[PDB]
């Protein structure tokens, strides 16, 4: 283990509990120390690295398995469809169009022409005549974006550049003069551009200096009459509704503004889908925790009813207004999708198509479209866009495309989702694959993700290098739906959150004890991984039980839950977290923070036998979302409390970081990815003692 | 739009 200087003077009191940060030197990205940091753990890591032996048999099995081309979801605009293409192994996603869904596609955009696909394309929209294509490109490893449009025609270049965006999308008006979107000043902005001027010249609609936090998205409706702005705090799902009427406007956007404020508090999540007129259909988590439809008149904003009511079980996830006057409500059932197609007008249910185990996802139908496309995967299907011609042959799905995974004999594995106890009785969801016919007695590898946190769903879709865990390593592979994310409703999420945080953890440890019980694998033969708020799910899980796991995988984690807030957008997270700042969240805080509870198992009474698992943690040098001082702090410390504070240490199982040069936390170029898979697949195999098949 | 199901 290479030195690492401890600064024995920092110390901070948190309400008159004293907290030593010996390793504080490691939050500047920019000194020779730090950057000597990176260099000696790149080295140690390099070092264990080389003693595995599978990384390139993992590596070349993965690349085979991702061979294969990919065509995206199409969507229309005017006559033209647009979509996301790869022939296997480019570095990015090509954005293409054409004519005709089977006729040739003409290349629009290839970002891997510039950087070599560093980054491939966030922002992307097109215009509603179809002639112009707005698209936002990195200058460098930062997150600011500059949007330049093309012509469709010729491919040219407008002179139009703007400064200073991030996540905005650019939503075009119906008369093709220009778009809506939200930079930041060089208290984020709403703002109008037209084609053909200078970002100087842009029409401002909305800011807010009295509340700089506050954060916006839009929307024009599907009609082109009202511009929707969204405004958000955190994270949290809620949201207010400004809408204003563009048909009022005595000369248009140049008359610049007066939005008639719908929805004026963070109580509740609103997305409208539809309107007639004034009459809007919105989704909402008001008063229904599940989501449900409701419609109000703008012109009588205080009365709102339900259109479909919040069903008593499943999650509305999501809802499409399409074919003139259809629905499609994509429900989430027990973590498996199902989807509903109802009338708009009444609300009334008219099919409904349960699906297998998987994802669907991207629907991007409009209203005037009568062919809805989505994209349906699982553990053990890479990738079918189905299409549902509403028009000529509403109860079918037709397969548009199909992805083939090259030598992948599928009938050869199978999944199953099982519900299992928590500590408090909770019923946790989890999904477990695994080739067929296995037995059940302990001896298999296995690796289970989970995130836990934010409302997010997690779902079994396709990885090609799972599939290599589990063909030629033997793997057992689960996913938990632990609390903290939105698999049940606002309720899901909110037991595990801010208080209850704990819960999250305590779910994933059941479920890698029921894995245990069950058979399937082993104490210590369990392999964890997760990121970013899965990383701390990770590091907390082997600070509370390190005897349960063999090897943990932490990807830019947040590992000092008592520092996280001051750096870069770590202030928007603690809606979910909590803050250090109110001594009643730091009692919650200092209970699970990674940083502060590395402890030597071996020490505690009856667990002499048990040390830390194979931990490696990974992140970019240059994570702008989760810095990376979080990652290098953590394992600065446990190398220490572990390692090399003592002359013979029980712990033998290596404590690395796989640190990505010159990277954000975007981009993942093919083989950038495939070469950090590669090498934590070969990690944990070499942790969990498990022979290549 | 991830470039590839790693
Ligand atoms: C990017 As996060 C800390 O919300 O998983």
């Amino acid at each position: 283990y290479p030195p690492v200087r401890r600064d024995e003077t920092v110390v901070d009191d948190y309400f008159g509990v004293k907290v030593a940060d010996p390793y504080r030197w490691l939050e500047d990205p920019n000194s020779e120390e730090t950057k000597e940091f990176v260099d000696n753990q790149e080295k140690l890591a390099n070092s264990v690295l080389e003693e595995c032996e599978l990384i390139d048999k993992f590596k070349q099995k993965i690349i085979d398995f991702v061979n294969f081309p990919r065509c995206g979801v199409p969507f229309r605009r005017a006559n033209k469809y647009f979509h996301f293409y790869n022939s296997g192994l480019q570095a990015q996603n090509v954005f293409q169009m054409q004519d005709d869904l089977d006729g040739k596609p003409e290349v629009l955009y290839d970002p891997n022409l510039r950087e070599g696909g560093r980054s491939g394309l966030s922002l992307y929209s097109v215009s509603e005549d179809a002639k112009y294509f707005a698209f936002g490109i990195h200058s460098g490893l930062t997150e600011w974006v500059t949007i330049k449009i093309l012509k469709t025609e010729d491919r040219s270049y407008l002179p139009d550049t703007l400064e200073w965006v991030k996540f905005s999308p650019a939503i075009w008006t119906h008369d093709n003069k220009g778009f809506f979107y939200c930079p930041y000043p060089p208290n984020q902005e709403a703002r109008y551009h037209f084609l053909g001027t200078d970002q100087s010249e842009d029409i401002l609609l909305w800011r807010d200096l009295e509340n700089p936090a506050h954060h916006l998205k839009c929307q024009i409706t599907d009609d082109g009459k009202y511009f929707l702005l969204y405004i958000l705090d955190g994270c949290d799902d809620a949201n207010k509704v400004y809408c204003l009427d563009l048909t009022k406007l005595p000369n248009g956007l140049e008359s610049f503004a007066p939005f008639m404020k719908l929805i004026d508090s963070f109580d509740a999540s609103y997305t409208a889908i539809a309107n007639d007129g004034s009459v809007f259909t919105f989704q909402t988590n008001k008063d229904a925790p599940r989501k449900k439809l409701v419609r109000v008149d703008l012109n009588n904003p205080s009365v709102w009813t339900d259109l479909v009511p919040e069903s008593k079980k499943d999650l509305l996830e999501s809802a499409h207004a399409v074919n003139e006057n259809q629905l499609i409500l994509r429900y989430l059932s027990d973590v498996k999708h199902v989807l509903e197609i109802r009338d708009l007008e009444s609300g009334a249910l008219q099919h409904r198509l349960p699906i297998d185990i998987g994802s669907v996802d991207g629907i991007t139908a409009r209203r005037r479209d009568s062919v809805v496309f989505f994209k349906f995967t699982s553990i053990l299907t890479p990738g079918i866009v189905y299409q549902c011609d509403l028009k000529n042959d509403p109860t079918q799905l037709k397969i548009f495309r199909e992805s083939v995974v090259p030598d992948f004999d599928r009938s050869e594995f199978e999944v199953k989702q099982v519900f299992v106890p928590s500590k408090d009785g909770t019923k946790i969801p989890i999904f477990i694959a695994a080739r067929k016919g296995i037995s059940l007695d302990g001896s298999h590898p296995c690796e289970m993700h989970g995130y836990g946190g934010f409302g997010i769903n997690m779902m079994p879709t396709f990885s090609a290098s799972r599939i290599v865990f589990l063909k030629h390593l033997g793997g057992v592979f689960c996913l938990a739906n632990i609390r903290g994310g939105g698999e049940y409703g606002e309720e899901w999420h909110k037991a595990g959150f801010r208080d209850k945080k704990q819960n999250v953890f305590d779910d994933f440890i059941s479920a890698a004890e029921y894995l245990i019980s069950s058979g399937y694998t082993k104490a210590r033969r369990v392999a964890i991984e997760g990121g970013s708020n899965g990383g701390l799910l990770v590091a907390a899980c082997i600070n509370q039980r390190p005897d349960l796991f063999g090897c943990a995988e932490a990807n830019c984690g947040v590992m000092d839950m008592l520092r996280f807030h001051k750096f870069t957008l770590g202030y928007l997270w603690t809606g979910d977290y909590g803050c250090s700042d109110k001594e009643e969240e730091f009692k919650w805080l200092i209970k699970y923070s990674p940083i502060h509870n590395v402890r030597r198992p071996w020490e505690q009474p009856g667990n002499e036998e048990t040390q830390y698992p194979a931990t490696m943690i990974l992140t970019a040098d240059h994570d702008d979302r989760v810095v990376p001082l979080h990652s290098f702090k953590l394992l600065a410390t446990m190398q220490h409390v572990l390692c090399t504070s003592l002359e013979d240490s029980p712990q033998k199982n290596p404590i690395i970081a796989r640190i990505q040069r010159k990277a954000a936390h975007y981009g993942r170029a093919t083989m950038t990815q495939i070469a950090e898979v590669a090498d934590r697949y070969g990690f944990m195999a070499k942790a969990l003692e498990a022979p290549w098949i | 739009n991830a470039s590839a199901p790693v």
